[PDB]
């Protein structure tokens, strides 16, 4: 994961 | 603004630790000790007064993964900030260490401007 990725994902999570 | 936030920087290899401690420095944290594995952090953390943990994965003795639970577990530290700076980057991993309690994540190779956004972020979240 690209941290764009990873924001993204962490997004998903509720962060 | 509070500046005397004391870091807690955690990576087996020295020249990320010395990058970290640099851009921590330039964003006016100064209060910043190192170590090197899960071990060594939880040693160092039982001297008090450490308010933010910057950690790596991927290291010998203890990995961050299992450090970030300790922590979380511990009634001494359980809410204690914990950012991820890694070059683990495998979708499972980065939701594992999320349902951990990882306070973010950074993927390596980072920028100084990612690092900051990073902490504000966190900062934000907690009301600091
Ligand atoms: F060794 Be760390 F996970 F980059
Ligand atoms: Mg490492």
């Amino acid at each position: 994961a690209s941290q764009d990725q990873v924001d993204d994902l962490l997004d998903s999570l509720g962060f | 603004a509070d500046k005397e936030l004391k870091f807690l920087v955690v990576d087996d290899f020295s020249t990320m630790r010395r990058i970290v401690r640099n851009l921590l420095k330039e964003l006016g944290f100064n209060n910043v000790e190192e170590a090197e594995d899960g071990v060594d952090a939880l040693n160092k953390l039982q001297a008090g007064g450490f308010g933010f943990i910057i950690s790596d994965w991927n290291m010998p003795n203890m990995d961050g993964l299992e450090l970030l639970k300790t922590i979380r577990a511990d009634s001494a530290m359980s809410a204690l900030p914990v950012l991820m700076v890694t070059a683990e980057a495998k979708k499972e991993n980065i939701i594992a260490a999320a349902q951990a309690g990882a306070s973010g994540y950074v993927v390596k190779p980072f920028t100084a401007a990612t690092l900051e956004e990073k902490l504000n972020k966190i900062f934000e979240k907690l009301g600091m």
